[PDB]
C-alpha cells in the first residue's frame, strides 16, 4: 500500500500510475481537526466580534494609554534630573513651553 | 539485567545503524550516495566566505580592520606622558592652586584636576584655548609638567 | 468543508434589501447640467468672497463632507410621496 | 553633460531589442538585427540628449547672467 | 560623522552670532500682503462680530448640500405623472434643515473659539480644539456609542489640522531661499544673485 | 561674540588654502590627524573641510583614550593582585588615576542626551559637601549624609 | 565597491540570458560570488579612513554610492543571508522576483543620495505586493497592508528630501546639512517609524510575515527591517539631531511602548511565524532607541543588534519552513513530541531560540548589553524599563517549547540532507559572533 | 480616449503660463485632488479608475503651474503622455503593469521623475495643506492602482485580444524603464 520515492542513486521517477501510495513528503503532514481548524479561524478573525463598549474604552484606555501616559511622565522626569545633572539649562522639549532656545549643548563649551 | 556478557567491557549487542540519518537508507551493495547539486557550490562559496573573513581578520595590518589596534602605542607613550605629568602635580602643591583656579572657570570641580591633565591634547581644551574660553594659565601649567 | 464568516441576516431579507436599488434610474446630465452651471457662476463669486481662516475654512469643509450625501443614498431610500 | 552616456544609450539598446523579443514571446536572441539598430539608435539617441542638456544649459547660463546673477569663472566653468 | 565613536550631528555655538546677509541686494516681492477684510473677519475681540462675520461660509456650505440632496430627490419624482403632494414643501425641509444645521455647528465653533482665546489671552492650540469639542459634542447629542467618542476627537483635530499646516508651517519655512546661498551657510561659494527671482506677478484674480 | 560676512568668507579662503596644502603630499594618516584645525566658527558644520577633520582628529583622540583606560586597568588589577590586604592603601593612586581616564573617555564625547559618567562618586560627593557647607553656616538641618574621604577604591 | 556594485548589477542580468533550466544553479553561483564580492569591498575598506572607507560616484548625485561601518555590516549581512533564499525558493518567476529585489535592496543599503535611496527601496514595492499576494498561498489583505504602509512613509520621507534638496541645495549625505524644522523632521522619521516595526505602525509586518514564502521571509527579516537604521544612521541623524534630543521623551515612549505591547501580542499567538515575527517588533525598540541617543554606545550597539537578530531570526524562520514542509501546519497546538520525533531539527529549534532570549553565548547576549549599557549612559531608569519587561518575552518562548516538546505524535518529521545544508551556515555565523567574533 | 485625455492639455498648460492666467485660489486644485482619489478609489469600472486617476493629477498640477513652473508641467504633461500609452492601448499584461506602476509615480519608472517635478514644485510654494493633501490623495490613488495589478494577475486567468499593433508601445514602455536615469538631472 506503499512505496519508497525517494532514490539516493539519483534514479528518481514519480510513479503517478503507481497502485502503492508513495513514501512523500505528504506522507508525515498532521491528519488535523474540524473544531481546530474552526478555532484557528475564530482566533484570527476576532475583529467580527469586536465591540465598541464602555468597558472595552475602560479597558483600552487604561491600560494602552495608561502606559503611554506613565512612560511620557517618566521620561521627562529623567529629562529634568539629567538637565540638572549634567549642568544644562533647561532644554526646550517639545511639548515643554521653555523661553531658553537650548537643545544640543556645544561641545567646545565647557558645561 | 546487569551487562550483556556479565562483563562492562565487552562487545556491543547492537550491530547495525541506530539511525538513518538525514532519513537516507543505506545502498545495498556499498554505492555512495549521489552528492546533491548544491552541495559543492554551497560549501566553495560559504568556506570561502569564512576563511576570508578569517585571513582578514587576522592577516590585515593593525588598524585596517580592527582601529583600536592602531592606538595601543600612541597610548602608551601617552601613558607614560600622563604619569609624568600626574606624579609632578602631587609633588608641587603652587601648581595645584593654579590649577584649581583654572578648574573653576571651566565650571569642573578640583577632583576633575586628574581628568585636565589627562585632556591636555583634545579638541574641546585645544580649541578653547584659542577662542578664549580656557584660560590662558592651563598652557602655562601644561608646560611646567612637562607638556 | 472550510470554516467561514458568519453573514449576518437572512438570505431573502438581505437580498430585498439589495433589490430596493433596482428603481427608475435618472441619467446624470440632469444633475452634471446645474452642477456646470451653479459652478461656473459660483466660481465667479468665488473671487469676490471674503478672505477666511484656515481653520474656519477647514471647519467649513469638514461640515461639508459630513453633511455629503452619495448619490445611492438617496436612490436606494427615495420615495414618491409627501 | 553625462560622461556615461553613450555606454548607457548602447546598454539600453540592448534593453529594447531583448525586452522586445520577451513581450511577442520570442527568446531575446531571436532576430539578431533589431539588436544592433537599437543599440546604434540608441547610443546615437542618448548622445543627443545630452548635447541638447548642455545646450539649454549655457542658454539659461547665459539669461541668469544677463538678469544679475553674479556668476563667476568657476561657476560659468560648471556649465560647459 | 558616519563612524560609530563620536555622536552624529553638531553643535552650535550659542554665544557665537552671525550677522544677517542678505539673500540679494534687491528684493522685489510678488507675494501680497494681508487684505483688511482678512484681518477684520480674523480679528477675535468681539465673540458675537467674529461668529457673524465667518458663519456665511457655513450657511453657505450648508446650502450647497441642501441643494444637492433636494436636487437628488426632485430629479427623481416624476414629471409626467401628476403627483398629489407638493414637491417644494418636500424639498424646502430638507435644504432649510442642512443650513440651519450647519450653521448652528459652526457657530458653537467660533463663537467658542472666540471665548477661549479671550478669557485664556492668548493664542494657542487649544481654543481650537476645545471649539471643536464642543462643536462634535453637539454633533453626537442622541447618537450610538462610539460616536460621542470620535465625533469631538475629529472636530477637536481638524483645527489642529488647520493651525499646523496653516500657519505653523509657512512661518517655519519663511527664511528658505533656494537660490544663491543656503539660508545659514552663506560663507559658502555659490553664485550671488543682484536680485530675487519672480516667478509669477502678484495675483489679481 | 559676532561674525561679519566678509571674516567669514576670509575663513572659508584660508581653509582652501589649508587643503590645498594636505593635497600636495599623499598621507596615509590624512584621517587620523594629530592636529585640530582652529575656528571660532559657530557651527562647524559652514566650513565643510573643517567638519571632517576635526571629527577626524576626535575619533583618534576616543580611540587614544580608549586604549589608555585599559592601559590603566591593567595596572590597577596587576596593582590589586600584588599587594594582597594591603590593597586598599597602596593601590588608591593607580585606581585614582585609572578612574580619571574612565571619566575622560566617557564625558568627552557623551552626546546630545548623555548624562556625565560619574566614576568614584566625585560629583555627588562635591554636592554633598556644598550642600553641608550651606546646611552649616544658614543654620539649616541637611536631610542628605555628609560628604565621606573615600567613597571608591580610589575617588 | 566597484566589483559589488558591478555583481549586484550582474545577477538580474544573468536571469534573462540563462537557459530557464540553469536558472537556479547560475544563482547560486551569482549570489556566492556577490558575497566574495562583499568580502573583496571589506577587504578594500581600511579602517583608516575613518568617516568613509569608500565612496564611488558615477557621473550624477544620485549615482554616488558609499559604505560605512553601518552599511558595510547590513550588506555583509545581506549578501551572507541570500544564497539561503536561492536555494529555499523555484522558478523563474520568483527567481526573478526575489533577485531584483536583492538587488533593489543591497544598492539602497550603499545609497548615499537620500532620493537614490528612495528610489531604490520602494522599486521592490509591487515585486512584495505580488510575492505576498501569490495565487495559492497568497493573502491579498497582507500585500495590500504592507504596500500602502510602505507607500505612504516614503512619500513622506520623499517630501522631506524634496524640501531639502530646495533649501540646501543637496541631498547627498557627504554635504554637511543641518536642519531644526520639526516637519521635515517628522517626515524623515515617519519612514523609520513605519519600516522598523514601531507601535502603532507594526500591523504590516506580520501580515506579511505569515504569508510571505520562507525565503521572502528570510529577506524580510533579515535586512528590509535594518534599511530602517542605514536610514537613521545615515540619513536621519547627521541632519535631525536636534529635533530627535527635543522629542526624547516622545521617543522613548513610543519604542518602551512598542516593546512593552510587542511582547505582551507575541503571547496570544498560536501560529509559530506569528511569534517569531512579533519577536522581531519587540526587538527592533531596543535598538532604534539606542540609536536614538545619539552616543558612540548607541550606534555600535544598534548595528551589533541589527547583526545578532539578522542572524538569529532567519534561522528561526527557516526552521519553521522546514517543520511547515515537513507537516503541513504552523498551529503550536498540532504540533507535539517534536523534540522525540525530530531530535536533529529540535537541537537547532532550541539553540536559535536559546539565541531569540539572549542567552549569554550567542551574539543577542553582547549586541544587548551594549545596547543597555548606552541606555544607561542616558539614564538608569531607561535601561531598567528594558531590562524587566524582557521577561514576557520568556514567558512565550517558554510556552511555545514547552508546547513543542512533548506530547503523543504518530509522525516523524525530521529534517532532510537540504534542510541542514541550509542552516549550517546560520549556526556557525552564530557562534562565532558569540564568542566574540561581532 | 488617449489622445485626447493627454494632447489637448499642453496646449493649455502654454496658454496659461505665457499669458499670466493664475489664481490666488488653491481650492480647485484641492478638490480636483481629493475628488479624484476618493472617486478612483470607489470606482468599480477601470475605465472610471484611469479617467479619476487624471482629474486628480492636473490638479495638482494646474495648483503647480498657477505659481509660475512651467518647465516641470510641460515635462510632467510628457512623461504622462508615455505612462498613460500602456495601459490604454492595452495588448499585454506586462506592459500595462509598466504603464500603471508609471502613473502611480513608481521610483524605477519615468512616471517618479514626473510626479516628482510636481511634488518638489509643491514644497517650495510652501502651502502645508496642499502637501498633507498629496501624501494622504496619493495614498488612496495607489489603492486603486494595486487594484489594477491586482486584477491583471492576482484575481482570475486572464485572456485579450491579440490586436498586435504596439506602434509605439514597445518604444514608449523602453523609454518608461530607460530614461529616469537620463532625467535625474530634473530632480
Ligand atoms: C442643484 C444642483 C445640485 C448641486 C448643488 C451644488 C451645485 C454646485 C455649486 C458649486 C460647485 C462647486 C463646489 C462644490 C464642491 C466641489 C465638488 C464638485 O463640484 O464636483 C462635482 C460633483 C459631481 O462630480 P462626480 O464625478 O459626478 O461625483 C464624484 C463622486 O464619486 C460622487 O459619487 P458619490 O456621491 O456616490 O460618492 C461621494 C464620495 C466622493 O468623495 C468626495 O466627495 C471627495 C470630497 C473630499 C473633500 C473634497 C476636497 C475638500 C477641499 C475643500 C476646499 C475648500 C476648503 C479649503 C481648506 C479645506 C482643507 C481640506 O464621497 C463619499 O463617499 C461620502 C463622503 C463625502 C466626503 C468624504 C470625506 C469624509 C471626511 C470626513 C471624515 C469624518 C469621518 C470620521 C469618522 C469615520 C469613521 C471611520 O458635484 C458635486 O458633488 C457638487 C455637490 C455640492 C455639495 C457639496 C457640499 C459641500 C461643498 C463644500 C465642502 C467641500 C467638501 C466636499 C464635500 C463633497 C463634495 C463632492
Ligand atoms: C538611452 C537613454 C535615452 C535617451 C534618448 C533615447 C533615444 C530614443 C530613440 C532611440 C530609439 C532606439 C529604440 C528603437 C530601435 C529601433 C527599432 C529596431 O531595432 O528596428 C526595428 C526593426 C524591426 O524589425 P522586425 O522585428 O523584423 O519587423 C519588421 C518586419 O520584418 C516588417 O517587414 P518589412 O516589409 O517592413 O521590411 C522592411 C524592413 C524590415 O525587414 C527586416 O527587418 C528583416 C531583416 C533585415 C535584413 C537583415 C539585416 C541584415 C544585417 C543585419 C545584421 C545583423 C547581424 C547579426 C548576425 C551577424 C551576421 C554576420 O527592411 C529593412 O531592414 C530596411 C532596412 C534596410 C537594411 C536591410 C539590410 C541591408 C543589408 C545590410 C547592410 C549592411 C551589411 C553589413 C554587414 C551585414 C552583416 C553583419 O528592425 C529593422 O527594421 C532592421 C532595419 C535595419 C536592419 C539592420 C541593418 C544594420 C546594418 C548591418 C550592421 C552593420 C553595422 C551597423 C552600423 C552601420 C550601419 C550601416
Ligand atoms: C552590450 C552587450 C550585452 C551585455 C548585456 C548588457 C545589457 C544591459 C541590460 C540588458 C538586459 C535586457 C533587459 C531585460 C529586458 C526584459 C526584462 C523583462 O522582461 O522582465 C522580466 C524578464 C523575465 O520575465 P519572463 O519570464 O521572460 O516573461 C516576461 C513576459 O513578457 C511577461 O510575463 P508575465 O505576463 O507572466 O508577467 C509576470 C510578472 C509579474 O507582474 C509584475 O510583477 C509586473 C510589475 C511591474 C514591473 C515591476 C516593478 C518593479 C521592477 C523593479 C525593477 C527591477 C530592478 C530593481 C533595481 C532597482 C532599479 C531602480 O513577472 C515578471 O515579469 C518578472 C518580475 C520581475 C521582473 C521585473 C523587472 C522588469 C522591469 C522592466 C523590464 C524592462 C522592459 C523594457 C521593455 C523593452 C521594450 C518592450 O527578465 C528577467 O529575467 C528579470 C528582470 C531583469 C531586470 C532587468 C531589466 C532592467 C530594469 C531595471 C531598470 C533600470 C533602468 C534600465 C537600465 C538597464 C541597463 C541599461
Ligand atoms: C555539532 C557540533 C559538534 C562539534 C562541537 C564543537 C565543540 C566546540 C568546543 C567548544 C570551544 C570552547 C572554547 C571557548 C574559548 C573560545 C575560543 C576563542 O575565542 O579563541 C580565542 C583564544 O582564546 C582561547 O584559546 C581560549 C582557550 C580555550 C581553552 C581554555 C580552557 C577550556 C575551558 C573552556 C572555558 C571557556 C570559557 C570562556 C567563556 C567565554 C581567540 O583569541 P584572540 O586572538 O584574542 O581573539 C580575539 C578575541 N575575540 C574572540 C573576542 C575577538
Ligand atoms: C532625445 C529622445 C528622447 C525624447 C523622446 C521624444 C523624442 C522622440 C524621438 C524618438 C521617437 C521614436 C518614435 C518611435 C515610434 C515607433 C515607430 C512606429 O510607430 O512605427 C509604426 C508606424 O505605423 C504606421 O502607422 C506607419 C505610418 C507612418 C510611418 C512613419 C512615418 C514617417 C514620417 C517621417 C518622419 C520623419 C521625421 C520628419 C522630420 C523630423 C509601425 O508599427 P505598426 O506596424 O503600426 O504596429 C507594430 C506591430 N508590432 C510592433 C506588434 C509588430
Ligand atoms: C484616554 C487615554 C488616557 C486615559 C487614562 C490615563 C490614566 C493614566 C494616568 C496615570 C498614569 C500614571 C501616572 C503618570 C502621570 C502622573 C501625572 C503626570 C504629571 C507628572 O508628570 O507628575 C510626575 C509623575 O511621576 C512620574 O514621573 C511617573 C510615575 C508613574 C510611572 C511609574 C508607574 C507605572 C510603572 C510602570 C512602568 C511605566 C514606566 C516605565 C518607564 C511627578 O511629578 P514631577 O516631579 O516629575 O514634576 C513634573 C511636573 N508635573
Ligand atoms: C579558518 C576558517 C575558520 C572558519 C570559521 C571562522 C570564521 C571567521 C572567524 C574570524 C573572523 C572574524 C570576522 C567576523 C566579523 C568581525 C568584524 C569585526 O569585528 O571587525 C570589524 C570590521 O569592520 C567591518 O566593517 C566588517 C564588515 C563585515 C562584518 C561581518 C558582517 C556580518 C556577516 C554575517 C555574519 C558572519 C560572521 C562570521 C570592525 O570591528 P570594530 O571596529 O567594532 O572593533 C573590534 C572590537 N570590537
Ligand atoms: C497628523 C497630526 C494629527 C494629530 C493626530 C493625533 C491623534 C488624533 C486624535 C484626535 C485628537 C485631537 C488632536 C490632538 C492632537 C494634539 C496633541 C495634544 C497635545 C496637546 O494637547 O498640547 C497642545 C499642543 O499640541 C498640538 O496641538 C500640536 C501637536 C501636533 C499633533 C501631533 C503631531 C504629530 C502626531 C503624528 C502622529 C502620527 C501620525 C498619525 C496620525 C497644546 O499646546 P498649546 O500651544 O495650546 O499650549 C497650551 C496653552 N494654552
Ligand atoms: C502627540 C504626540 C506626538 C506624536 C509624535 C511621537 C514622537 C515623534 C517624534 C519624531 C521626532 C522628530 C519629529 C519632529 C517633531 C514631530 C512631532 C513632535 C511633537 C509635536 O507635534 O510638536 C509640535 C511641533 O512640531 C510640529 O509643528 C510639526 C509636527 C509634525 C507634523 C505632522 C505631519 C508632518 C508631515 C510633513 C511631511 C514632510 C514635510 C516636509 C516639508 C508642537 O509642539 P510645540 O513646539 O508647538 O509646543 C506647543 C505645546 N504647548
Amino acid at each position: 500500500s506503499s512505496r519508497i520515492a525517494g532514490d539516493t542513486t539519483g534514479k528518481y521517477t514519480p510513479n503517478i500510475f503507481s497502485p502503492e501510495t508513495p513514501m512523500d513528503r505528504s506522507f508525515s503532514h498532521v491528519p488535523k481537526n474540524p473544531f481546530w481548524e474552526a478555532w484557528v479561524f475564530r482566533r484570527d478573525n476576532i475583529q467580527r466580534e469586536f465591540v465598541w463598549t464602555w468597558q472595552t474604552i475602560f479597558d483600552l484606555a487604561t491600560f494602552v494609554g495608561g502606559l503611554y501616559v506613565a512612560m511620557y511622565a517618566t521620561a521627562s522626569f529623567c529629562s529634568r534630573q539629567n538637565d540638572k545633572r549634567n549642568g544644562y539649562p533647561e532644554r526646550n522639549y517639545y511639548f515643554s513651553d521653555s523661553k531658553s532656545n537650548f537643545v544640543i549643548p556645544d561641545e567646545r563649551e565647557f558645561y | 539485567s546487569g551487562h550483556p556478557n556479565g562483563s562492562f567491557w565487552s562487545e556491543g549487542t547492537q550491530v547495525g545503524l541506530n539511525g538513518f540519518k538525514y532519513g537516507e537508507i543505506p545502498l545495498p551493495n556499498g554505492q555512495p550516495r549521489k552528492k546533491l547539486w548544491l552541495e559543492n557550490i554551497w560549501n566553495i562559496g560559504y568556506g570561502g566566505f569564512f576563511l576570508g573573513a578569517f585571513c582578514l581578520y587576522y592577516g590585515a595590518p593593525p588598524g585596517h580592520v580592527i582601529p583600536s589596534q592602531w592606538a595601543t602605542p600612541k597610548a602608551k607613550d601617552e601613558y607614560a606622558v600622563d604619569m609624568k605629568m600626574i606624579d609632578k602635580y602631587n609633588e608641587r602643591p603652587d601648581l595645584q592652586a593654579r590649577l584649581s583656579i583654572v578648574l573653576k572657570d571651566l565650571n569642573m570641580i578640583e577632583e576633575e584636576a586628574y581628568d585636565l591633565i589627562m585632556m591636555r591634547k583634545d579638541y574641546k581644551v585645544l580649541l578653547g584655548l584659542h577662542s578664549g574660553r580656557v584660560p590662558a594659565d592651563l598652557k602655562a601649567i601644561y608646560e611646567e609638567l612637562e607638556a | 468543508d472550510e470554516p467561514k464568516h458568519q453573514i449576518p441576516g437572512n438570505a431573502l431579507d438581505n437580498w430585498a434589501f439589495l433589490r430596493t436599488y433596482a428603481k427608475p434610474l435618472p441619467d446624470m446630465i440632469h444633475y452634471y447640467y446645474y452642477v456646470y452651471l451653479f459652478g461656473f457662476f459660483f466660481v465667479y463669486k468665488v473671487a469676490d468672497f471674503p478672505e477666511y481662516s484656515p481653520r474656519v475654512l477647514v471647519m467649513a469643509a469638514l461640515i461639508g463632507s459630513l453633511f455629503y450625501v452619495r448619490r445611492d443614498w438617496v436612490h436606494r431610500e427615495f420615495k414618491d410621496s409627501p | 553633460g553625462w560622461e556615461y552616456a553613450g555606454t548607457y544609450g548602447a546598454l539600453c539598446g540592448m534593453v529594447y531589442a531583448i525586452g522586445s523579443n520577451v513581450i511577442s514571446g520570442r527568446a531575446w536572441f531571436r532576430r539578431p538585427w533589431v539588436h544592433v539598430t537599437s543599440v546604434t539608435l540608441s547610443y546615437l539617441g542618448s548622445k543627443l540628449l545630452d548635447e541638447v542638456q548642455d545646450t539649454y544649459y549655457l542658454e539659461h547660463l547665459k539669461r541668469v547672467e544677463r538678469k544679475g546673477l553674479q556668476v563667476t569663472e568657476e561657476h560659468k566653468k560648471l556649465f560647459s | 560623522t558616519f563612524n560609530y565613536v563620536i555622536p552624529y550631528g553638531g553643535s552650535s555655538s550659542y554665544t557665537i552670532n552671525n550677522e544677517p546677509v542678505k539673500a540679494e541686494e534687491v528684493t522685489v516681492d510678488f507675494s501680497k500682503e494681508p487684505s483688511a477684510s482678512s484681518l477684520k473677519l480674523a480679528d477675535k475681540s468681539d465673540w458675537i462680530a467674529y461668529t457673524f462675520n465667518n458663519v456665511p461660509l457655513m450657511a453657505t456650505v450648508g446650502l450647497l448640500a441642501g441643494a444637492h440632496e433636494a436636487f437628488l430627490h426632485y430629479e427623481r419624482t416624476p414629471i409626467y405623472g401628476k403627483r398629489t403632494y407638493n414637491i417644494i414643501k418636500k424639498l424646502a425641509p430638507i435644504v432649510i434643515n442642512k443650513t440651519a444645521y450647519a450653521t448652528l455647528l459652526g457657530a458653537i465653533f467660533c463663537a467658542t473659539d472666540a471665548l477661549y482665546e479671550n478669557y485664556s489671552g492668548k493664542k494657542s492650540y487649544t481654543s481650537g480644539m476645545v471649539a471643536g469639542a464642543a462643536t462634535g459634542a453637539v454633533f453626537a447629542i442622541g447618537r450610538p456609542l462610539p460616536q460621542p467618542l470620535v465625533w469631538p476627537l475629529v472636530f477637536a483635530a481638524a483645527p489642529v489640522i488647520a493651525d499646523l499646516f496653516g500657519e505653523v508651517y509657512p512661518e517655519s519655512m519663511k527664511s528658505a531661499r533656494g537660490y544663491g546661498t543656503p539660508y545659514g551657510f552663506e560663507n559658502l561659494d555659490d553664485a550671488v544673485p543682484t536680485r530675487n527671482p519672480i516667478r509669477r506677478n502678484p495675483h489679481h484674480y | 561674540t559676532t561674525a561679519t560676512i566678509e571674516e567669514r568668507r576670509a575663513f572659508h579662503k584660508e581653509v582652501l588654502d589649508i587643503v590645498q596644502s594636505k593635497l600636495a603630499n599623499k598621507n596615509s594618516e590624512w584621517a587620523r590627524p594629530e592636529e585640530p584645525i582652529l575656528h571660532n566658527l559657530k557651527s562647524e558644520k559652514e566650513e565643510p573641510h573643517v567638519y571632517y577633520h576635526n571629527n577626524n582628529f576626535r575619533v583618534t583622540r576616543q580611540l587614544i583614550h580608549f586604549e589608555k583606560t585599559k592601559i590603566f586597568e591593567d595596572e590597577l588589577d596587576k596593582c590589586m593582585r600584588t599587594h594582597g590586604e594591603a590593597k586598599y592603601r597602596k593601590c588608591q593612586e593607580i585606581a585614582k588615576r585609572f578612574q580619571a581616564s574612565c571619566r575622560v573617555a566617557s564625558n568627552l564625547e557623551r552626546g546630545p542626551n548623555a548624562r556625565k559618567r560619574d566614576v568614584g562618586f566625585i560629583y555627588q560627593n562635591n554636592k554633598l559637601r556644598e550642600l553641608e557647607k550651606d546646611a552649616k553656616e544658614l543654620g539649616l538641618n541637611n536631610p542628605f549624609p555628609p560628604s565621606s574621604p573615600r567613597t571608591t577604591i580610589g575617588y | 565597491m566597484s566589483l559589488y556594485l558591478f555583481m549586484l548589477f550582474l545577477q538580474p542580468l544573468s536571469l534573462s540570458f540563462v537557459s530557464r533550466s540553469f536558472s537556479k544553479i547560475s544563482s547560486l553561483m551569482m549570489s556566492f560570488a556577490t558575497l566574495w564580492s562583499a568580502v573583496y569591498m571589506w577587504f578594500t575598506s581600511n579602517g583608516a579612513n575613518q568617516t568613509f572607507y569608500q565612496v564611488v560616484s558615477w557621473g550624477s548625485d544620485w549615482s554616488t554610492f558609499g559604505v560605512c561601518y553601518t552599511s558595510l555590516y547590513i550588506s555583509l549581512l545581506c549578501a551572507f543571508i541570500f544564497p539561503i533564499c536561492v536555494i529555499l525558493v523555484q522558478g523563474y518567476r520568483a527567481l526573478s522576483i526575489l533577485i531584483c529585489i536583492q538587488t533593489a535592496v543591497s544598492l539602497s543599503i550603499v545609497s548615499l543620495h537620500m532620493l537614490a535611496f528612495y528610489a531604490l527601496f520602494e522599486s521592490s514595492l509591487l515585486l512584495f505586493f505580488i510575492l505576498i499576494g501569490r495565487r495559492k498561498y497568497g493573502s491579498l489583505s497582507a500585500a495590500y497592508n504592507i504596500s500602502i504602509y510602505t507607500f505612504i512613509s516614503a512619500l513622506g520621507f520623499l517630501i522631506s528630501a524634496f524640501w531639502l534638496n530646495w533649501s540646501f541645495g543637496s541631498v547627498c549625505a557627504l554635504l554637511p546639512n543641518e536642519e531644526a524644522n520639526s516637519f521635515v523632521a517628522f517626515g524623515i522619521f515617519i519612514l523609520l517609524w513605519v519600516k522598523a516595526p514601531l507601535v502603532p505602525f507594526h500591523l504590516w509586518l506580520p501580515e506579511a510575515h505569515v504569508y510571505a514564502p520562507t525565503a521572502g521571509s528570510v529577506l524580510l527579516a533579515g535586512v528590509l527591517l535594518k534599511i530602517s537604521i542605514v536610514g537613521l544612521h545615515v540619513f536621519f541623524l547627521p541632519i535631525c539631531a536636534s529635533s530627535i534630543v527635543k522629542a526624547f521623551p516622545l521617543i522613548l515612549s513610543i519604542c518602551l511602548g512598542s516593546f512593552i505591547f510587542s511582547s505582551f501580542s507575541t503571547l496570544k499567538q498560536i501560529d509559530l511565524k506569528k511569534i517569531v515575527a512579533y519577536s522581531s517588533i519587540s526587538h527592533m525598540a531596543i535598538v532604534f532607541l539606542s540609536s536614538a541617543t545619539n552616543s558612540g554606545l548607541g550606534i555600535q550597539g544598534a548595528v551589533l543588534y541589527c547583526i545578532a537578530h539578522g542572524l538569529i531570526s532567519p534561522g528561526l524562520f527557516l526552521l519553521v519552513g522546514i517543520l511547515y514542509k515537513n507537516t503541513n501546519t504552523k498551529l503550536v497546538f498540532y504540533l507535539r513530541g517534536l523534540s522525540q520525533q525530530a531530535p536533529v531539527w529540535w537541537s537547532v529549534w532550541v539553540f536559535f531560540m536559546l539565541g531569540n532570549l539572549a542567552f549569554p553565548l550567542f551574539p543577542n547576549f553582547i549586541a544587548e548589553v551594549v545596547c543597555l549599557s548606552a541606555l544607561f549612559k542616558n539614564h538608569e531608569l531607561y535601561a531598567y524599563a528594558f531590562i524587566f519587561f524582557s521577561f514576557v518575552g520568556t514567558v512565550y518562548s517558554s510556552t511555545v517549547l514547552g508546547r513543542l516538546k512533548g506530547g503523543v505524535s504518530s509522525q516523524c518529521v525530521d529534517a532532510s540532507r537540504l534542510d541542514v545544508i541550509s542552516w549550517n551556515p546560520l549556526v556557525l555565523a552564530t557562534v562565532v559572533t558569540g564568542i566574540g567574533y561581532m | 480616449a488617449f489622445v485626447f485625455s493627454t494632447l489637448p492639455k499642453l496646449s493649455v498648460l502654454y496658454l496659461i503660463s505665457n499669458s499670466n492666467i493664475g489664481s490666488e485660489c488653491v481650492w480647485w486644485g484641492l478638490i480636483s485632488l481629493w475628488l479624484g482619489s476618493i472617486s478612483q478609489y470607489q470606482s468599480v469600472f477601470v475605465r472610471s479608475i484611469l479617467l479619476y486617476s487624471s482629474v486628480a493629477e492636473i490638479g495638482l498640477v494646474l495648483l503647480v503651474l498657477q505659481e509660475g513652473f512651467s518647465w516641470e508641467a510641460f515635462s510632467w504633461v510628457s512623461i504622462y503622455f508615455l505612462s498613460l500609452s500602456g495601459v490604454w492601448h492595452a495588448n499585454s499584461k506586462f506592459v500595462s503593469a509598466i504603464s500603471v506602476a508609471s502613473i502611480a509615480g513608481l521610483p524605477p519608472f519615468l512616471g517618479f521623475i514626473g510626479k516628482a517635478q510636481i511634488l518638489k514644485s509643491l514644497v517650495s510654494i510652501n502651502l502645508g495643506i496642499l502637501i498633507f493633501s498629496s501624501i494622504l490623495a496619493a495614498t488612496i490613488s495607489f489603492i486603486g492602482y494595486l487594484r489594477l495589478i491586482r486584477l491583471m494577475y492576482l484575481v482570475s486567468p486572464v485572456k485579450w485580444k491579440n490586436n498586435k499593433d504596439s506602434s509605439f508601445i514597445n518604444w514608449s514602455t523602453w523609454m518608461l524603464t530607460v530614461g529616469t536615469l537620463p532625467m535625474v538631472y530634473s530632480v
